[PDB]
């Protein structure tokens, strides 16, 4: 591992509640001069774009997922935890002519 | 809004090279970039690079610039807004560190600030 | 800008094609003369229909014209970015073909219920 | 409202008919083809005359259009309530038939003596 | 004023002729019927061209219409007084005949780069 964009290690939640995943790094990949994307990523399978450009959801994404980016860190909130949410979430910083600088990852458990 | 089927799970040995296919359908293949992403057993996800099936333009991370052979065909138009394209992926100096699952990713939009963003992904291919 | 010409941005994004409108606005207007005079009359007829529609909408004189009719999600539940920076106008015309008559009536009375509101405004 | 249709309020009060204007605004625009092509051309000619008149009046684009020409009592010394809530537009056209050309000229220069006043306004 | 009539101020100064515009704006719109129906169609065609040009300029509805395109001295380095109080419109048409197409394009995008500026204004 060598991801200069760290996340929130891991976190837990319960059904009906809301979580929050952090994503920050140095001034070289974050934040007010970069767009943050969020990917739900089951273990080594088919990922899914959730939010692009800090707080813009992908087509058909549930209104539960929300994004916020302060001047030093970006957050992904998962309002109203539904059972099909146990997976790993990765963030990525980018501009209009760059690549995805992915994050470390954050496993989110919904056991309740 | 279409599929991006890939090749099988081919496992060779270090020093060699591997070719991975990415066959598209259900969308105008020229209208969106083709990103290449991998998740290896040793790190996490790592963005490799994208290529424009329209501009023929390549942009790839410096960690994979001198290893990756990245090409595309030309779309066989099905309808006014459907076609069938193909993107190809090869690597040079191969090791056991590069063992992981690989997928192609069609871009998100055709303009703006998130034009190339890996939106529509493939299925995954297991390397060495 | 690049002078793409007539229908130059036909395969471009709707946001790119919307910048080049006056190009398609310019190029919009013996027994065989009877067939030529026929096409000459139909040309002004199909052109005045678009102007009559634009006239009873308050858009008379506009290439880009804003209104008060809010966008019903039943017509298209697509986001703004996935329309102007993704689809082409040829694609958008197929997705809204059905509801294209519903909107034309909403524009007609949103204009009559605007000049009626302006008539009461200037009545004092 | 009740969709009375084309000329629906022809026998209604002028105030009631004035609410349903875009309905009459929509429906306003081989040897026998020569007689059909004739009616097709006259249709755009009689329509553009109303638009040319509306254009040189400042009403270009309006179904209801207010002006500066004040109402001369010589045209009709009737009260406002005994017009919009009593007579029909067919009745009003007979009472103003004579003076209908006098007003069309008053509107023409009240517009030229308005865009001339606006030209001096934007000259500084 | 003196009702000079149609083309009355054709030999007058451009400032004098500019006051009498609605006069020239009014009077602007079997085998021999084929030659008469031909002239009838061409009449609306040559008239709608001036209106289509005026429409994509923002002047739709104006006899006198001001713009944002500044006067290039290459077109005519004449002073304002030696134009409106000296030359006739027939003289001015010969001096600007060449550059008359250059200005028609400057008006076209000065309008598209105005309704585009107004679209961003009403976006908040
Ligand atoms: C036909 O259809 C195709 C496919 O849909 C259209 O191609 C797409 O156009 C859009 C916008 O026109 C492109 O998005 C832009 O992407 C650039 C990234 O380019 C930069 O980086 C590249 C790699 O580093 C590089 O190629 C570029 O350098 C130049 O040189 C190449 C040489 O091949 C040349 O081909 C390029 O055109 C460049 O000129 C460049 O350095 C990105 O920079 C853009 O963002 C800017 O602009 C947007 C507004 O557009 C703005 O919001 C941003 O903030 C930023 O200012 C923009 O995202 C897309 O990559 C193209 N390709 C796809 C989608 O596959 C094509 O335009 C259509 N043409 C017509 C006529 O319809
Ligand atoms: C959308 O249109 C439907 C009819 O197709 C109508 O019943 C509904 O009220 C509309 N909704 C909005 C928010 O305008
Ligand atoms: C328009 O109506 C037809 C009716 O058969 C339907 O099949 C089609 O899906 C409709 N279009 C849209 C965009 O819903
Ligand atoms: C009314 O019209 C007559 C001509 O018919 C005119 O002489 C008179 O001045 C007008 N009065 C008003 C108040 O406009
Ligand atoms: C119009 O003029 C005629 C001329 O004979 C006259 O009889 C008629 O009364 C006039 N109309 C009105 C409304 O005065
Ligand atoms: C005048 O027009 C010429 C082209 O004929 C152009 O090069 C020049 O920039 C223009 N000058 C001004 C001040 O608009
Ligand atoms: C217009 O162009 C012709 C080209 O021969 C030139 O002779 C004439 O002087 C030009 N007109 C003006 C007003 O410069």
């Amino acid at each position: 591992s060598q991801s200069v964009l760290t996340q929130s290690a891991s976190v837990s939640g319960s059904l009906g509640q809301s979580v929050t995943i952090s994503c920050t790094g140095p001034n070289s990949v974050c934040c007010s001069h970069k767009s943050i994307s969020w990917y739900q990523w089951p273990p080594g399978r088919a990922p899914t774009l959730i939010i692009y450009e800090d707080n813009e959801r992908a087509p058909g994404i549930s209104p539960r997922f929300s994004g916020y980016k302060s001047y030093w860190s970006a957050y992904l909130t998962i309002s109203d935890l539904r059972p099909e949410d146990e997976t790993t979430y990765y963030c990525c910083s980018y501009t209009h002519n760059s690549g995805c600088v992915f994050g470390t990852g954050t496993k989110v458990s919904v056991l309740g | 809004q279409g599929q991006l089927v890939q090749s099988g799970a081919t496992t060779t040995k270090p020093g060699s090279s591997v070719k991975i296919s990415c066959k598209t359908s259900g969308y105008r293949f020229n209208f969106y970039h083709i990103n290449w992403i991998r998740q290896t057993a040793g790190r996490g996800p790592e963005w490799m690079g994208w290529i424009s099936p329209y501009s023929g333009d390549k942009n790839l991370a410096p960690a994979f610039q001198d290893r990756v052979n990245m090409t595309t065909d030309t779309e066989v138009p099905v309808t006014s807004f459907t076609s069938t394209g193909a993107a190809y992926m090869e690597i040079r100096n191969l090791t056991s560190d590069d063992t992981g699952t690989y997928f192609c990713a069609k871009g998100l939009l055709r303009d703006g600030s998130s034009t190339w963003l890996p939106y529509l992904w493939g299925q995954g291919t297991l390397l060495t | 800008a690049v002078f793409l010409g007539f229908l130059g941005a036909a395969g471009s994004t709707m946001g790119a094609a919307s910048m080049t409108l006056t190009v398609q606005a310019r190029n919009l207007l013996t027994v065989w003369g009877i067939k030529q005079l026929q096409a000459r009359v139909l040309a002004v007829e199909r052109y005045l229909r678009d102007q009559q529609l634009l006239g009873i909408w308050g858009c008379s004189g506009k290439l880009i014209c804003c209104t008060n009719v809010p966008w019903n999600s039943s017509w298209s539940n697509r986001n703004l970015s996935e329309i102007w920076d993704n689809m082409t106008w040829l694609q958008w015309d197929k997705e809204i073909s059905n509801y294209t008559q519903i909107i034309y009536g909403l524009l007609e009375e949103s204009q009559n219920q605007q000049e009626k509101n302006e008539q009461d405004l200037l009545a004092l």
